[PDB]
DNA sequence: CTGACCTTTGACCTAGTTTG
DNA sequence: CAAACTAGGTCAAAGGTCAG
């Protein structure tokens, strides 16, 4: 749920 | 990108009518420039980069069979290198580099490249820094307070010195994952699941690259902390690292290169045996093809390593083995201490983990 | 030329990265090569100087590590035959069956307080099963105990999680009880129990795990060379590689339509271990907590 | 003790 | 077991060969 | 001749041995 951010931003 | 006809490492050129390395070149010339007789050896020794300096009779003997001749010496240029410029195997590249196999090596190369751009310190770099064969300054060893004090409750400075690293690695692993054929296409909920459980296993695998029986490379690889040092810390933090060292000693024996580590890692992130997954068939799908790719990477890189593929997949149960055992200690800490300023990213990952 | 950074004596140049005296250079080598472990008798403080450097090895090797001596800078015995293999073939054409799959197969064919009843009852079975698995009995009677002590836990779980094929949302203890899912949550062990259903029972189930394949896996979980104590780990580590071989071939024969089956079968192993560890966790929590409902064979096992 | 016994024979 | 003392390896550089 | 290569030589650094 903080990871959601790294998986959705490149 | 040629190899040596005697041992293996890249050749340094055409020495005595054959592609030989600097070591095998000068071994041959030394055996001749000096009448040298090496007592027989019935055993047909396998000459490789390492074993090369064991049986002298078996080494010389072999390199005479490969063609090395004192009367085959040749200076000059390569008039028709163009001939043998197609790596003289581009005919088995239309046979071996295919069919439903040409793709496997294509997948590997892709990952090996995605791995190189994702992580700064690869096993390659780390082993030079460790074997000292590099144009750098010897890592600043840290075997006690004195040395630690020269960085620019202590047990804790170090403990949280790790938690800090993870965070950085996690960001790196993450981008690596986002380059595994089909990882983005998976349902965002399992994309996240696959990582909550992945990172840890991924870490100890990587982490073991910069470790030897005696210590571990730190801070970009410009520092080295002794195992003996860490082993001796505040009551609860002494054992904290032993398991990692034990594992690393075993994992390293397998002698895997970045090329092999680069696929193995992808196999871990993609494991359909994780809790909370929805579409398991998709995930498993990518894995199956990745495993099928790693199996070939090992056979071609370690032609003679018996059951390496099987042994490598066994280390996978030792990873979980660590991780859950680590979580236990991390659990203990919550009691015999009151300052758990564990980073908020580690909080997500860590909480709820089996 | 220089001064040895380890003891102070005169250094004959560089060795493994540091300016060492010929003495220290030889100490480091021997230590790394014969993979030795030294212990200090003081407080890891022993002083290293040309006179008293043999006074204590542990301290000396650490003085080495610290002054920067690198272990990997050491090559290994330029004098080995390095081939534990017998000339030509050791079992004509590998035999492939130095660990016969049939033998294993045969060997395989041979709320809470209720579970443990199965365990104990089942723990006398293991000595029987293992006893029947080839090359086990030819092993040192000590390593046999070490091997079975370190693995009864996992071996036992992987046995019934297969026996619970079909029988969904529940499992059959070895005696006869059909402990059903919801029947656990009440006891508080619903987390663990569910994991067994979902990453063992289930997975195992959708794979059609051949009763053989199972036994082949239990063998691999048995011949665990990492167990601490084996007077000889090399032998144990071997009997496992043999079983990797047998089972490995056994899929080439029986399941040719599935090339990646062998791997899929080995990946059931990681989960079998987490689940296994979490269980021990729920035993050293029911024992030291005086609830003591177990029997007798569970006393040396813990 | 037990494991050792059953194994003894 | 240590460590004085002796043998090899092989990475790197120079001086001479051959192709275009 | 320049450019493209090699046989050799060199010396630090690894390896070995075997009285003490
Ligand atoms: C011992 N080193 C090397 C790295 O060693 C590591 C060991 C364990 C982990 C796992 C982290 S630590 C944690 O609590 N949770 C995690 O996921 C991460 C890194 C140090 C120590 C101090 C400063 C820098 N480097
Ligand atoms: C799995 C499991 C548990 C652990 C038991 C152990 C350590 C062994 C069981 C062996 C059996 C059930 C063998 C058989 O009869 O085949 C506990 C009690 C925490 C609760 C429910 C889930
Ligand atoms: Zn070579
Ligand atoms: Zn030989
Ligand atoms: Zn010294
Ligand atoms: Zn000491």
């Amino acid at each position: 749920k903080i990871l959601h951010r790294l998986l959705q931003d490149s | 990108a040629i190899e040596c006809r005697v041992c293996g490492d890249k050749a340094s050129g055409f020495h005595y009518g054959v592609h030989a390395c600097e070591g095998c070149k000068g071994f041959f010339r030394r055996t001749i420039r000096l009448k040298l007789i090496y007592d027989r050896c019935d055993l047909n020794c396998r000459i490789h980069k390492k074993s090369r300096n064991k049986c002298q009779y078996c080494r010389f003997q072999k390199c005479l069979a490969v063609g090395m001749s004192h009367n085959a010496i040749r200076f000059g240029r390569m008039p028709q290198a163009e001939k043998e410029k197609l790596l003289a195997e581009i005919s088995s590249d239309i046979d071996q580099l295919n069919p439903e196999s040409a793709d496997l090596r294509a997948l590997a190369k892709h990952l090996y490249d995605s791995y190189i751009k994702s992580f700064p310190l690869t096993k390659a770099k780390a082993r030079a820094i460790l074997t000292g064969k590099t144009t750098d300054k010897s890592p600043f060893v840290i075997y006690d307070m004195n040395s630690l004090m020269m960085g620019e409750e202590v047990a804790i400075r170090i403990f949280q010195g790790c938690q800090f690293r993870s965070v950085e690695a996690v960001q790196e692993i993450t981008e690596y994952a986002k380059s595994i054929p089909g990882f983005v296409n998976l349902d965002l909920n399992d994309q996240v699941t696959l990582l909550k459980y992945g990172v840890h296993e991924i870490i100890y695998t990587m982490l073991a690259s910069l470790m030897n029986k005696d210590g571990v490379l730190i801070s970009e690889g410009q520092g080295f902390m002794t195992r003996e040092f860490l082993k001796s810390l505040r009551k609860p933090f002494g054992d904290f690292m032993e398991p990692k060292f034990e594992f690393a000693v075993k994992f390293n024996a397998l002698e895997l290169d970045d090329s092999d580590l680069a696929i193995f890692i992808a196999v871990i992130i993609l494991s359909g045996d994780r809790p909370g997954l929805l579409n398991v068939k998709p995930i498993e799908d990518i894995q199956d093809n990745l495993l099928q790719a790693l199996e070939l990477q090992l056979k071609l890189n370690h032609p003679e390593s018996s059951q390496l593929f099987a042994k490598l997949l066994q280390k996978m149960t030792d990873l979980r083995q660590i991780v859950t055992e680590h979580v236990q200690l991390l659990q203990v800490i919550k009691k015999t201490e009151t300052d758990m300023s564990l980073h908020p990213l580690l909080q997500e990952i860590y909480k709820d983990l089996y | 030329k220089h001064i040895c950074a380890i003891c102070g004596d005169r250094s004959s140049g560089k060795h493994y990265g540091v300016y060492s005296c010929e003495g220290c250079k030889g100490f480091f080598k021997r230590t790394v090569r014969k993979d030795l472990t030294y212990t200090c008798r003081d407080n890891k403080d022993c002083l290293i100087d040309k006179r008293q450097r043999n006074r204590c090895q542990y301290c000396r090797y650490q003085k080495c590590l610290a002054m920067g001596m690198k272990r990997e800078a050491v090559q290994e015995e330029r004098q080995r035959g390095k081939d534990r293999n017998e000339n030509e073939v050791e079992s004509t054409s590998s035999a492939n069956e130095d660990m016969p799959v049939e033998r294993i197969l045969e060997a395989e064919l041979a709320p809470v307080t209720n579970i443990c009843q199965a365990a104990d009852k089942q723990l006398f079975t293991l000595v029987e099963w293992a006893k029947r698995i080839p090359h086990f009995s030819e092993l040192p009677l000590d390593d046999q105990v070490i091997l079975l002590r370190a693995g009864w836990n996992e071996l036992l779980i992987a046995s019934f999680s297969h026996r619970s094929i079909a029988v969904k949302d529940g499992i059959l203890l070895a005696t006869g009880l059909h402990v059903h899912r919801n029947s656990a949550h009440s006891a508080g062990v619903g987390a663990i129990f569910d994991r067994v259903l979902t990453e063992l029972v289930s997975k195992m189930r959708d794979m059609q795990m051949d009763k053989t394949e199972l036994g082949c896996l239990r063998a691999i979980v048995l011949f665990n060379p990492d167990s601490k104590g084996l007077s000889n780990p090399a032998e144990v580590e071997a009997l496992r590689e043999k079983v990797y071989a047998s089972l490995e071939a056994y899929c080439k024969h029986k399941y040719p339509e599935q090339p990646g089956r062998f791997a899929k079968l080995l990946l059931r192993l990681p989960a079998l271990r987490s689940i296994g560890l979490k269980c021990l966790e729920h035993l050293f929590f029911f024992k030291l907590i005086g609830d003591t409902p177990i029997d007798t064979f569970l006393m040396e096992m813990l």
